[PDB]
C-alpha cells in the first residue's frame, strides 16, 4: 500500500519538516542517505512514504505547496531539507471567497492539480496525508477532494485556530467533507501554543514545534496502525467506527505522553496516566473543549506494549465517570485500538481521535456563526465579487449543518 | 491420515515456531532431520524472517514460508470477498500440494477467530475445502473472551465467520481468548504473560495432539481416530483443549502428582484454555491423551473414578465417551520459560455441550452489528450479499441447536 503526504502552506510545511524529521528516524533514512535502520523491519513497508531511484536515496513522496518562497526556502535550506526531490517544491486573486476558490478561480487550477495528484498516486495507492475559513482552503481544497474521491482516502491534519465570512467558507466546506474527505485530525495554532507552553513548559514555541507536535499525532493515526498490534485498526476501522453520519465529521487529535523534557519525565505512563492525559480538556489540539459537548466516537489508538485488560478496562471507567458527556445512543463510543511498537524513543503512547458531538457541538458552533452573519451577508461581497454564488453559501451551510443532525442520529 | 497446518499472522507464526518446536523435540528429529507439513503466512517480512534467521531455520522449505503484500482490514467482507479472494487460490494450492505429497484429513490453521484475515478469509478457505477434499477445518485461535474484545466490530466479523463457517470451519480451538490468561494468573502466577507465553501453551497442548500421538506409544491414536471418537455429528464440531500439569517451574513444587491427580485437574472449572466453564455443558466425548510414565490401570481407574462422580454428567445417548490415548515420551518444556516440567501430562480435549456457549456468545454479537448493518457496506462492495450474511447466520443458528441437541438431552 501507499500514501503521498501534502505540506500545504507554511505551517503545514513547517510541520512537514517535523513529520519527516521523525518518520525518517522511525525508518532509518538519513538526510539523503538510505536505510541505516537499526532493524530490518523498518524497510519492508517503507514504500508507503518513499520511492526507489538510486539505491540509497529513498525520497519522501510528499508535496510542498506554498506561495511564500522564504518558507520552503527555510525547510529546504536546513536539516533534512535536502531529501525532497526539487520536483516536489510547488512554490490569480486568491480572494477569501469559498466560491472564488471552488467555482471560479480554483476550478481552473484544478485540472493542473489532479494531473499531479495522479502523477504521485501512480508513483497501489491508499490515500494522501494533508498538513496545514477561506478561499484556497475550504473551497479549492474541498474541490480537490471531491475530485480525488471520484478518481483513495484523505487524512487531514488541521491546525484549527480570524476572518469575517468564516461560517460561509466553513459551512460550505464541511458540506463537501461529507461526500468527499473522511479523516481529519484537528490540531491547532493556539490550542497548540497552550498545550505546548503549559503542557511542555516550553517558553519559545516556534512554529517548527507546533508543527512537530501535530505531525506527532498524524503519525500515531496512520503509519502507526500500519504496524502490528493485539488489536489493530486502519484508516477505515477508524473511519467506520468514528463517523455515525456521512457529513464526514471532524475530529480533534490528542497525543499521550506529553510531558516536559527533563523533570516531568515522570514515566507515570502505566496507562491510567495516558487516558488521564488524552481525555482532559487541555491537550485537545482543537480549540474547543470536549467538556463543552458530548462525544459520538473516540479512538484511543495506543501504540506500546500494554494489557488488553488495563486498556479495555480503563476506557470503561472513563465512559462511566463521564457518562454525562459521551452521548448515549452508542453503548460503546470508544474504539480501543492497540499497536505494539511505540514511538521510537518512548515506552508507551496513544493517539486520541475524538469526534466532537452529535448535538454536533462544533459544527453547530460554526454553522451558527455563519447564519448570524450570513443573514446580513456580512463580508459577502469579497466572495461574490470574486465570482461566487449566493446559492453556494446556502449549499455548504445546509450540507455542513445536516452533518450535525445525522451525527445526532447515533447520540 | 495427515493434517496440514497454516500458521497465519506474526503470532500464529510465533506460536507456530513453538508448537513446531515441541514437535521434533518429542520425535527425535533435531534441527536438520525430515520435512515439516505446513506453511507460514504474513504480510510483514521481518517476522517470518525470524523463522528464516532463528532456530528451526533449515527445517523448512523457503516454499512453505510465504508473506504477502496487501492490507489486512479488521473487516470480514474485505478479507473474505474483495482482498482475501486474490490469495485464496494460491492458499488452496498449498493445501492441495501439501495434501497430495502425504489421503489427508484437514488443515490445522493457526491464527485466530474474530478478525480480518481470520474471520473472512478462512470463511472461504474452509469453504473451498468442504467442496474439494469434505475434510476438516480445525482452526486454532488465540482470541477472546466476551467483555474484553478488541476490534470495535468483532461481532460483525464473528457472526459472518460462523454462518459461512458452518460449512467452512468444523471446530475452532478457541483458546487464548482470555481463559488461557486465567491459567497464567491462577495456575502459574504471572501478570505479564506476553502473547509469546500464551502460544507456548497451545504450543504444548498441540504437541500432545499431533507430535507425540503420531509418535509410537502404548495406546496410539491416529488423527482420524479423533474425529471418529470425538465428533458425534457432521457439524465440524469443536472440542476444547485442556492440559493437566500446568504447574509453575519456580513457584510451587507439587510436581509428583500421581496420574490420579493430573486427570482430575483436567475437570475443574479453571484449567481448560476456554471460557466455556462446564456451566451445564454435558461432555459427550473426551480424548484423554496422556504422555510420559503412565500405567494403563492407573488410567483405567482414574477414569473409572471420574465416570462415577456424576457431577461431571456425560450425555445420555453416550454410555462411555473416553478415548484413552497413551504415549511414552513425557512432555518437553521450554528450557526456561515458565512451564513446570513434569514427567507425565494429560491433554484432554472434548465436545462438551459447552461450546454451545462460546458459539452463542459469538453469534449474538453478529446480530447486534448486522441488526444495523454496521460495517456491511464493506463486504457488499466486495462481492457478497445480504444473502451470505443472513444465510450464514441461519447456518450457525442450527449449530446452536446442534450442540444443544447432541447433549442436554
Ligand atoms: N504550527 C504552525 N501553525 C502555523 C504556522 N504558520 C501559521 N500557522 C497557523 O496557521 C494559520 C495561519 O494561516 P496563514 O499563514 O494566515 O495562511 P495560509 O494558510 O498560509 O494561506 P493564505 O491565507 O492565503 O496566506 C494561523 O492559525 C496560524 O496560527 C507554522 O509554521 N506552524
Ligand atoms: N501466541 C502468540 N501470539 C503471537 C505471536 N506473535 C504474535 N502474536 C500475536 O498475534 C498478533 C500479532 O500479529 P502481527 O505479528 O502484528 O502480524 P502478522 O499476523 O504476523 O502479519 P502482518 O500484520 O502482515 O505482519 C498480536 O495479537 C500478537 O499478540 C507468537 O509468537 N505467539
Ligand atoms: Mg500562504
Ligand atoms: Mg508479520
Amino acid at each position: 500500500r501507499e500514501i503521498v503526504h501534502i505540506q500545504a502552506g507554511q505551517c503545514g510545511n513547517q510541520i512537514g519538516a517535523k513529520f519527516w524529521e521523525v518518520i525518517s528516524d522511525e525508518h532509518g533514512i538519513d538526510p539523503t542517505g538510505s536505510y541505516h535502520g537499526d532493524s530490518d523491519l523498518q524497510l519492508e513497508r517503507i514504500n508507503v512514504y518513499y520511492n526507489e531511484a538510486a539505491g540509497n536515496k529513498y525520497v519522501p513522496r510528499a508535496i510542498l505547496v506554498d506561495l511564500e518562497p522564504g518558507t520552503m526556502d527555510s525547510v529546504r535550506s536546513g536539516p533534512f531539507g535536502q531529501i525532497f526531490r526539487p520536483d516536489n517544491f510547488v512554490f490569480s486573486g486568491a480572494g477569501n471567497n469559498w466560491a472564488k476558490g471552488h467555482y471560479t478561480e480554483g476550478a481552473e487550477l484544478v485540472d493542473s492539480v489532479l494531473d499531479v495528484v495522479r502523477k504521485e498516486s501512480e508513483s497501489c495507492l491508499q490515500g494522501f496525508q494533508l498538513t496545514h475559513g477561506g478561499g484556497t482552503g475550504s473551497g479549492m481544497g474541498t474541490l480537490l477532494i471531491s475530485k480525488i474521491r471520484e478518481e483513495r482516502i484523505m487524512n487531514t491534519f488541521s491546525v484549527v485556530p480570524d476572518t469575517v465570512v468564516e461560517p460561509y467558507n466553513a459551512t460550505l466546506s464541511v458540506h463537501q467533507l461529507v461526500e468527499n474527505t473522511d479523516e481529519t485530525y484537528c490540531i491547532d495554532n493556539e490550542a497548540l501554543y497552550d498545550i505546548c507552553f503549559r503542557t511542555l513548559k516550553l517558553t519559545t514555541p516556534t512554529y517548527g514545534d507546533l508543527n512537530h507536535l501535530v505531525s506527532a499525532t498524524m503519525s500515531g493515526v496512520t503509519t502507526c496502525l500500519r504496524f502490528p498490534g493485539q488489536l489493530n485498526a486502519d484508516l477505515r476501522k477508524l473511519a467506520v467506527n468514528m463517523v455515525p453520519f456521512p457529513r464526514l465529521h471532524f475530529f480533534m487529535p490528542g497525543f499521550a505522553p506529553l510531558t516536559s523534557r527533563g523533570s516531568q519525565q515522570y514515566r507515570a505512563l502505566t496507562v491510567p496516566e495516558l487516558t488521564q492525559q488524552m481525555f482532559d480538556a487541555k491537550n485537545m489540539m482543537a480549540a474547543c473543549d470536549p467538556r463543552h459537548g458530548r462525544y459520538l466516537t473516540v479512538a484511543a489508538v495506543f501504540r506500546g506494549r500494554m494489557s488488553m485488560k488495563e486498556v479495555d478496562e480503563q476506557m470503561l471507567n472513563v465512559q462511566n465517570k463521564n457518562s454525562s458527556y459521551f452521548v448515549e445512543w452508542i453503548p460503546n463510543n470508544v474504539k480501543t485500538a492497540v499497536c505494539d511498537i511505540p514511538p521510537r524513543g518512548l515506552k508507551m503512547s496513544a493517539t486520541f481521535i475524538g469526534n466532537s458531538t452529535a448535538i454536533q457541538e462544533l459544527f453547530k458552533r460554526i454553522s451558527e456563526q455563519f447564519t448570524a452573519m450570513f443573514r446580513r451577508k456580512a463580508f459577502l461581497h469579497w466572495y461574490t465579487g470574486e465570482g461566487m454564488d449566493e446559492m453556494e453559501f446556502t449549499e455548504a451551510e445546509s450540507n455542513m449543518n445536516d452533518l450535525v443532525s445525522e451525527y445526532q442520529q447515533y447520540q | 491420515r495427515e493434517c496440514i497446518s497454516i500458521h497465519v499472522g506474526q503470532a500464529g507464526v510465533q506460536i507456530g515456531n513453538a508448537c513446531w518446536e515441541l514437535y521434533c523435540l518429542e520425535h527425535g528429529i533435531q534441527p536438520d532431520g525430515h520435512v515439516p507439513r505446513a506453511v507460514f503466512v504474513d504480510l510483514e517480512p521481518t517476522v517470518i524472517d525470524e523463522v528464516r534467521t532463528g532456530t528451526y531455520r533449515q527445517l523448512f522449505h523457503p516454499e512453505q514460508l510465504i508473506t504477502g503484500k496487501e492490507d489486512a482490514a479488521n473487516n470480514y467482507a474485505r478479507g473474505h470477498y474483495t482482498i482475501g479472494k486474490e490469495i485464496i487460490d494460491l492458499v488452496l494450492d498449498r493445501i492441495r500440494k501439501l495434501a497430495d505429497q502425504c489421503g489427508l484429513q484437514g488443515f490445522s490453521v493457526f491464527h485466530s477467530f474474530g478478525g480480518g484475515t481470520g474471520s473472512g478469509f478462512t470463511s472461504l478457505l474452509m469453504e473451498r475445502l468442504s467442496v474439494d477434499y469434505k475434510k476438516s477445518k480445525l482452526e486454532f485461535s488465540i482470541y477472546p473472551a466476551p467483555q474484553v474484545s478488541t476490534a470495535v466490530v468483532e461481532p460483525y466479523n464473528s457472526i459472518l465467520t460462523t454462518h459461512t463457517t458452518l460449512e467452512h470451519s468444523d471446530c475452532a480451538f478457541m483458546v487464548d481468548n482470555e481463559a488461557i490468561y486465567d491459567i497464567c494468573r491462577r495456575n502459574l502466577d504471572i501478570e505479564r504473560p506476553t502473547y509469546t507465553n500464551l502460544n507456548r501453551l497451545i504450543g504444548q497442548i498441540v504437541s500432545s495432539i499431533t507430535a507425540s500421538l503420531r509418535f509410537d506409544g502404548a495406546l496410539n491414536v491416529d488423527l482420524t481416530e479423533f474425529q471418529t471418537n470425538l465428533v458425534p455429528y457432521p457439524r465440524g464440531h469443536f472440542p476444547l483443549a485442556t492440559y493437566a500439569p500446568v504447574i509453575s517451574a519456580e513457584k510451587a513444587y507439587h510436581e509428583q502428582l500421581s496420574v490420579a491427580e493430573i486427570t482430575n485437574a483436567c475437570f475443574e472449572p479453571a484449567n481448560q484454555m476456554v471460557k466455556c466453564d462446564p456451566r451445564h455443558g454435558k461432555y459427550m466425548a473426551c480424548c484423554l491423551l496422556y504422555r510420559g510414565d503412565v500405567v494403563p490401570k492407573d488410567v483405567n481407574a482414574a477414569i473409572a473414578t471420574i465416570k462415577t462422580k456424576r457431577t461431571i454428567q456425560f450425555v445420555d445417548w453416550c454410555p462411555t465417551g473416553f478415548k484413552v490415548g497413551i504415549n511414552y515420551e513425557p512432555p518437553t518444556v521450554v528450557p526456561g520459560g515458565d512451564l513446570a516440567k513434569v514427567q507425565r501430562a494429560v491433554c484432554m480435549l472434548s465436545n462438551t455441550t459447552a461450546i454451545a456457549e462460546a458459539w452463542a456468545r459469538l453469534d449474538h454479537k453478529f446480530d447486534l452489528m448486522y441488526a444495523k448493518r454496521a460495517f456491511v457496506h464493506w463486504y457488499v462492495g466486495e462481492g457478497m450479499e445480504e444473502g451470505e450474511f443472513s444465510e450464514a447466520r441461519e447456518d450457525m443458528a442450527a449449530l446452536e441447536k446442534d450442540y444443544e441437541e447432541v447433549g442436554v438431552d
